[PDB]
RNA sequence: UAGCGGCGAGCGAACGGGGAGCAGCCCAGAGCCUGAAUCAGUGUGUGUGUUAGUGGAAGCGUCUGGAAAGGCGCGCGAUACAGGGUGACAGCCCCGUACACAAAAAUGCACAUGCUGUGAGCUCGAUGAGUAGGGCGGGACACGUGGUAUCCUGUCUGAAUAUGGGGGGACCAUCCUCCAAGGCUAAAUACUCCUGACUGACCGAUAGUGAACCAGUACCGUGAGGGAAAGGCGAAAAGAACCCCGGCGAGGGGAGUGAAAAAGAACCUGAAACCGUGUACGUACAAGCAGUGGGAGCACGCUUAGGCGUGUGACUGCGUACCUUUUGUAUAAUGGGUCAGCGACUUAUAUUCUGUAGCAAGGUUAACCGAAUAGGGGAGCCGAAGGGAAACCGAGUCUUAACU
């Protein structure tokens, strides 16, 4: 065989020119009215995923 | 650099990138097992726990009987039953990148010329199509276990070194490192060293 | 000489084999330690697998989408144009050359080295600092 | 390439079948049980490798100490004689003269008295 | 990969590119015109193949040996040194192999040809209706009804018919492309009950088929069904005339054959467990993982007594098996009666890292063609450029009205 990609990492990472990955963050779909306007605006640029999480990351995506 | 031609003692003036290089242990290395390995008719099997003819029934019950608990009469550890990692047939090539066939090739033909095992004749040609002709040919010449490589491959010669153990006649095309380094000398003709020089670059 | 011939030093590793003995190093348990799920036949967990908690491609959102007219966008160094054989550049040309792609429709003349010949493009879209060296190196750009 | 392994298993067991020659039943026949005895016959060796050394020094100790005792001297007494009288006499050696040489240790005794006086 | 997906687990294209192979036609329909190509069915002739076959080179002496093909010495064949047998290992002893030939008869294939059937070609006309589409239900499409194109239809309906209709991924318009509701069609392709030849870093009798042997047998089961074990004397039976013990036995001892019968049919080799006979030593006042360190004596061999070696081992210090699982096992926790044979980290394809080898801003081909492990084949993949969700920009880019 060939291997699969998980597939819904794909939609989640994007890879970046050194091999890491960036991700949009968390916690900013909803419930936002009750949020201060500065977690927001430090939650929309997209962000590199940590040490930790690259084993992860590389094991579900191994074509990016 | 040049190559003494052993009747018609003229000089054959060659590539010294192809005639005269160094010898790459390694790479010649592995383009022989690479070829070696690449003559592996690679046919067998061996029949796992389920290719084994037997029933699927269980021998005994699982629980009572004082035996060990077994569920198949085809295990791998009954006699009997079944290889455990049986085999299937497969393919035992491998790739040889086209760049390290001719270079294990160049550095072969350098090693050849160094070590006075490559011979070069202006003709050798068989008059009749005899194994008498081509014995004593090379029986005047002091050679037994050779390699005859030739640009045309004559018919004549060809039916000659046909029953002779040690000789085999090849044309410049076909060539292969085993031979090369399996045969103690190698008498290419001049016609077959220019060939070989077109092949290899 | 086929028996003095020898590989490299370094090249053939051995190949761990488990399962034999004491002084092997890799005997019963073969390097698996004791129980577990990891140490059984078959035995290990999936891909992004944290126990159950949420795992992380699943705990963060999604984002974008895919162009559909990126696939078909190319991106030619300096390196290459005078490989095209010509001294013009058009998306054929550079097809022929074997150096976007069939499929290509769109093509952009990005500065990544070293540009000579004088070289006429034509059709394909140039950066500002390419189309400097371009025009720089004899050359010319028309669109 | 099935590898028959009759021959080497064969080799292997009668080697250690003949390191357990001389013992009592299944332990010298049956090879399940000779490898036991022959493992724990080279924990004993070992170990009694040590042993032999603590077991002849305490033998050499008695000895001198009987035949200084013999001299009127413990042993006690007879040593510090001697390291302060700076005789430098191993007690192998002391246990020797002790039972071959009556006179040569009765003039150690001699040294010991001499100086722990 | 785009996508589909309790957007989970997973499923997963097409466009386009490179190759293998390549072939188009007929009816819905009349007239002109006929046998005009076309195939199909058969006869005959030729060529080739199958079903029996034929010829097929070239050696002797001496030494060991039961026996020579082996050793040594000297010759010959080879378009034939593939292989098998022959009293040990044979190019030249035998069968064969290379090579060159062979069919009265029956046949397969390919041309040619006779007959029958079949219809060419021209002009004009027609150009597939309960159908396409729709509503409802379901299914197939990578696509799970979703914004879902497309195909199929169980049910209810229902057109236009070349100034027409289908598709181009909801849908409309413009543009492009194609002609459904009739049918036929070789090659590339898939497979091996069965036959022949050849090959194997496949197995060699607990392996390889379940089955090397009168094996799907014996045997088990009412039945479907399940399903064994079991090869090897010798070169040749020359397989033991005859005599003795013995129950006109079994078994044996001689004799004889044989190179060898502890090669005797319970037959090559002949291990281990297990059981004996004989010899040396120890052992009947001594407590326990049975050894180990020390160690007297005795018995055999030596040995110019050199005071060693082998066997035994009184007595003595120390010493509670192995595995496994465990915080921790002599544990009275698990496992194992013993021996012998088998018995567990493999294989394939992707991806990543390390070593190593080639080439290097380049590296490399896949399918396939193939003088065929060569050489062609660069379709493609990876790298030399990133940023951004994306358009787009590009050594920069994104954010932002703009960024110290």
């Amino acid at each position: 065989p060939k291997i699969k990609t998980v597939r819904g990492a794909a939609k989640r990472f994007k890879k970046t020119g050194k091999g890491g990955f960036k991700h949009k963050h968390a916690n900013l779909r909803h419930i936002l009215t009750k949020k201060a306007t500065k977690r927001k605006r430090h939650l929309r640029p997209k962000a590199m995923v940590s040490k930790g999480d690259l084993g992860l990351v590389i094991a579900c995506l191994p074509y990016a | 650099m040049e190559l003494v031609l052993k009747d018609a003692q003229s000089a054959l003036t060659v590539s010294e990138t192809t005639f005269g290089r160094d010898f790459n242990e390694a790479l010649v290395h592995q383009v022989v097992v690479a070829y070696a390995a690449g003559a592996r008719q690679g046919t067998r099997a061996q029949k796992t726990r389920a290719e084994v003819t037997g029933s699927g029934k269980k021998p005994w019950r699982q629980k009572g009987t004082g035996r060990a608990r077994s569920g198949s009469i085809k295990s791998p550890i009954w006699r009997s039953g079944g290889v455990t990692f049986a085999a299937r047939p497969q393919d035992h090539s491998q790739k040889v990148n086209k760049k390290m066939y001719r270079g294990a090739l160049k550095s072969i033909l350098s090693e050849l010329v160094r070590q006075d095992r490559l011979i070069v004749v202006e003709k050798f040609s068989v008059e009749a199509p005899k194994t008498k002709l081509l014995a004593q040919k090379l029986k005047d010449m002091a050679l037994e276990d050779v390699l005859i490589i030739t640009g045309e491959l004559d018919e004549n010669l060809f039916l000659a070194a046909r029953n002779l153990h040690k000789v085999d006649v090849r044309d410049a095309t076909g060539i292969d490192p085993v031979s090369l380094i399996a045969f103690d000398k190698v008498v290419m003709t001049a016609d077959a060293v220019k060939q070989v020089e077109e092949m290899l670059a | 000489r086929l028996n003095t011939l020898s590989p490299a030093e370094g090249s053939k590793k051995a190949g761990k084999r488990l399962g034999r003995g004491i002084g092997s190093g890799l005997g019963k348990t073969g390097g698996r330690g004791h129980k577990g799920q990891k140490s059984r036949s078959g035995g290990g967990v999936r891909r992004g697998f944290e126990g159950g908690q949420m795992p992380l491609y699943r705990r963060l959102p999604k984002f974008g989408f895919t162009s559909r007219k990126a696939a078909i966008t190319a991106e030619i160094r300096l390196s290459d144009l005078a490989k095209v054989e010509g001294g013009v550049v058009d998306l054929n040309t550079l097809k022929a050359a074997n150096i976007i792609g069939i499929q290509i429709e769109f093509a952009k003349v990005i500065l990544a080295g070293e540009v000579t010949t004088p070289v006429t493009v034509r059709g394909l879209r140039v950066t500002k600092g390419a189309r400097a060296a371009i025009e720089a190196a004899g050359g010319k750009i028309e669109e | 390439a099935r590898v028959k392994r009759g021959v080497i298993a064969r080799a292997r067991h009668k080697k250690i079948l003949k390191q357990a020659k001389g013992y009592y039943g299944a332990r010298s026949r049956v090879y399940r049980v000779a490898f036991q005895a022959v493992i724990k016959a080279g924990q004993y060796a070992y170990r009694d490798r040590r042993q032999r050394k603590r077991q002849f020094r305490q033998l050499w100790i008695a000895r001198i100490n009987a035949a200084a005792r013999q001299n009127g001297i413990s042993y006690s007494k007879f040593i510090n004689g001697l390291k302060k009288a700076s005789v430098e006499i191993d007690r192998k050696i002391l246990a020797d003269i002790a039972v071959f040489d009556k006179v040569a240790f009765t003039a150690l005794v001699e040294k010991a008295k001499a100086a722990l006086a």
